[PDB]
């Protein structure tokens, strides 16, 4: 019982996107699958679903701009949206009905499991990779990811071994139209030199994968 | 009703009777029929929107259900409803003989 | 078909009971098709309660839902710092459109003893200086509440309109915050000035705390 | 044959019978049946690849689409055999009991 | 009777794309529609069709990578391809069958009408845009359109109102990874200056529309 | 099922008559589901002949299809200058895959009285320099030429890019362009000249 959506990313207005949702551990002929979406910072909104029995129902505002469909042989569910708008920038979630459908008791408006979501940005701007700079001096240090569009970035520390004491900040939109972000970490005054520290930043849209190394 | 009387004179994209002619010899390899060389089998195809075609009790209940219940079941598609036999003529030797094949002609469609 | 949950925001102390309400424009199907979900930032929502009251496996007995028809309540008997999250409610309905819907959200923030920020100040690295611009980062680590003022001073003179802040979502365990103030300057305009200082005013500090440096260590 | 016995045994994505219980008052708004309160109606659903050859027509189309370069219809998983259901109502203060024809689907076909 | 393709551009290796043929003078419940593609400088290649009766068939090498579909209310047919390898860079046409389907006599492997084609570029890559430098002087002149991506790019000459001596050259892939081309026009040795000889390059995957004045 | 076309390329003269043969690995349905298509460069295929022999109305009679079963030929009778194109055959099949299939194409190029290139030098703009010069041969036949640049009396096998037109539909003439682009080395140099080894011209 696991769902993973894919196909998100950067597409400009009026264009079309097809997101996909790979299912595993349950059958598309038993479970109804929904698409939920979230504007950055706003609440979840139900797009629609494709039911166990194969019937697609939508929310009022879709107005036929979205078609939700499935393919049981390829194990997946599709949400395709035409003539895209800026207000369609959102994380897109693949949410499964909790219970198998058609039984005497239903799912009672419950959804579980859910997918990690995938970000869909709509914009005219062009993918720029990030510049990665060192933030260098119990003491703290980190990395300054700067100038990148669209979101997101994955900032991890020393391959994810170093996890406690890190704060990856939320990205900020600069006036230039690109985003900026810093991630920081706190370590013992002994360790500086005992161990070395490097951030692994990953901006998937420009396939930029950087490892920077911090130092005084 | 979704018959030839209505569907062959009128242009429609909803579920209707659709013309189709099948040459026995070339389109099936049924070399054993002497006559006729082919025939109008037709088929059923197109969309099923709101109140387009009624079917049985069961189709009505499924569509009501699908509206009243949050987790809709199955949606209807376009299929045959009334079939009709076809009489063909073949030969053993110079001897004619007639067989009536059942359910060879689609004469009307429905949504199910 | 629309749901409205009050309140929009909420802060409460560890151990306090908190209750949220969902209001439906029309009755949910079978009068009890309403779930509750809990979303923490960046993760997908987590179903807590279904059928308006039935709990789910993996979910503490502290939460409990009740209500019916059109008026529902979710209840955390005894709040805890893990619970910082937005809580959404979901309803199911008849009709040939809008089969389900979510309410607007309730952000729950935890309240704790105040804690002064540990302030650090990073200068622009050598790499960035070799370009156009330069960035000076002030970091306030681990502090409550979110109320905190950060003011930049260059050669003691106060700056405006050239910095920007971002603050982390509350910590799931200690309920503290972290702020990062980055000041952006042109390498030319960076060179002209000597003293670079970050002045933090927080309620866990008796007087403001300044952290500063000089270009060329 | 895609009847209740085959299809329930192995949950397949190809055309099959599928279980669907239905409560009269709760799901259709039929408040006049005194009893039963619901029933397994079922439905038909699933992939149909190139045919359930019950009726000669569907055989003819299945073959035509192979030999002709320009194929015609595609199949679809639809009801086949329907059986009634026995109800009970009293709109008239005395017990009635009819058979409601074509209320359950017991088999499915690609067609 | 027309068929207008759309949906095309550059797409990331391994992604997905959906194209749409917009059909005008005929009904999709009488005519099959086919999708054929051709690589740059290669032959045509039948990928498959969606028949008047609603049946889709594919070339043997498609292997479920392509799905063809139609909507008669939307008047369009769709070619949905996923998992785009480099190979699949090509122009794509939808071609109608010549004759209605199900008639005693067929179409005889004849396709008519055809669509203009839409280019699809599978590459990691990065959209750029063309700079436009003139080439100045019976005599002749030219415009040079340098460093852009991906293909293709139009060039007209004085609002397309001059159609003699124009030879827009094939585009060439520079060592960098971009493209460039030239277009030149022969014109009377006199009256240059009395007439305004202007070229109007127009790249589309970047929404560029330069109108480069050319004079002595 | 696949089908093979011969010959892949061929050149002939105005008035001459040309034969292209398509040949199918497997029999085509009804033995006459084979069509023939004209494709100009940068256009969709035009339909010439359907059913192996029928001519599309308004397509000219100098095109004719003959053949059946597995062997087919297209015959262009009185070749025209506007008949330069690539020529494809499509066929229909039975089975549940590859219902239709195209051939490899045949590029037909028209033969021409040998002609002289009008050569032009073009120097760069004061637009590009603030961050490239071209040699152009115009309206010539045959297609083949050899270009060597010179700047201040040095050749250099360094600017390895040229591109040529597609045969014009009225003259069967051409047009080559060769590129001279890194401003570093350009800045000093002063005298720019071109010289082309063709056949329609006596000496470079």
């Amino acid at each position: 019982q696991q769902l993973v959506e894919s196909g998100g990313g950067l597409v400009q207005p009026g264009g079309s996107l097809r997101l996909s949702c790979a299912v595993s551990g349950f059958s598309l002929s038993s479970y109804t699958v929904n698409w939920v979406r979230q504007a950055p910072g706003k609440g979840l909104e139900w797009i629609g679903y494709i039911s166990y029995g194969g019937s697609a129902y939508y929310a009022s505002w879709a107005n036929g701009r979205f078609t939700i469909s499935k393919d049981s042989a390829k194990n997946s569910v599709y949400l395709q949206m035409n003539s895209l708008r800026a207000e369609d920038t959102a994380v897109y979630f693949c949410a499964r009905h909790m219970q198998v459908g058609g039984a005497p008791t239903g799912s009672m408006a419950a959804f579980d499991p859910w997918g990690p979501g995938t970000l869909v940005t709509v914009s005219s701007a062009s993918t720029k990779g990030p510049s990665v700079f060192p933030l260098a001096p119990t003491a703290a240090l980190g990395c300054l990811v700067k100038d990148y569009f669209p979101e997101p970035v994955t900032v991890s520390w020393n391959s994810g071994a170093l996890t406690s004491g890190v704060h990856t900040f939320p990205a900020v939109l600069q006036s230039s139209g690109l985003y900026s972000l810093s991630s920081v970490v706190t370590v013992p005054s002994s360790s500086l030199g005992t161990q070395t520290y490097i951030c692994n930043v990953n901006h998937k849209p420009s396939n930029t994968k950087v490892d920077k190394k911090v130092e005084p | 009703a979704l018959d030839a009387a209505y569907c062959f004179r009128n242009v429609q994209d909803n579920c209707c009777l659709r013309p189709l002619y099948i040459d026995f010899k070339r389109d099936l390899g049924w070399k054993w029929i002497h006559e006729p060389k082919g025939y109008n089998a037709n088929f059923c195809a197109g969309a099923c929107p709101y109140l387009w075609s009624s079917d049985t009790q069961h189709s009505r209940v499924l569509s009501l259900y699908n509206t009243i219940n949050p987790e809709a079941s199955a949606s209807p598609c376009c299929v045959s409803q009334d079939l009709e036999p076809l009489t063909i003529l073949y030969y053993i030797g110079k001897t004619p003989k007639i067989e009536q094949l059942s359910n060879m002609i689609v004469k009307s469609c429905k949504c199910s | 078909a629309q749901l409205t949950q009050s309140p929009s925001s909420l802060s409460a102390s560890v151990g306090d009971r908190v209750t949220i309400t969902c209001q439906s424009s029309q009755s949910v199907y079978n009068n009890n098709y309403l779930s509750w979900f809990q979303q923490k930032p960046g993760k997908p929502p987590k179903l807590l309660i279904y059928g308006a009251s039935t709990l789910t496996s993996g979910v503490p007995s502290r939460f409990s839902g009740s209500g019916s028809g059109t008026d529902f309540t979710l209840t955390i008997s005894s709040l805890q710092p893990e619970d910082f999250a937005t809580y959404y409610c979901a309803g199911g309905y008849s009709g040939s459109s809008d089969k389900y819907a979510f309410g607007g959200g309730t952000k729950v923030e935890i309240k704790r003893t105040v804690a002064a920020p540990s302030v650090f100040i990073f200068p622009p690295s050598d790499e960035q200086l070799k370009s156009g611009t330069a960035s000076v980062v002030c970091l306030l680590n681990n502090f409550y509440p979110r109320e905190a003022k950060v003011q930049w001073k260059v050669d003691n003179a106060l700056q405006s309109g050239n910095s920007q802040e971002s603050v982390t979502e509350q910590d799931s365990k200690d309920s503290t915050y972290s702020l990062s103030s980055t000041l952006t300057l042109s390498k030319a305009d960076y060179e002209k000035h000597k003293v670079y200082a970050c002045e933090v005013t927080h309620q866990g500090l008796s007087s403001p705390v300044t952290k500063s440096f000089n270009r060329g260590e």
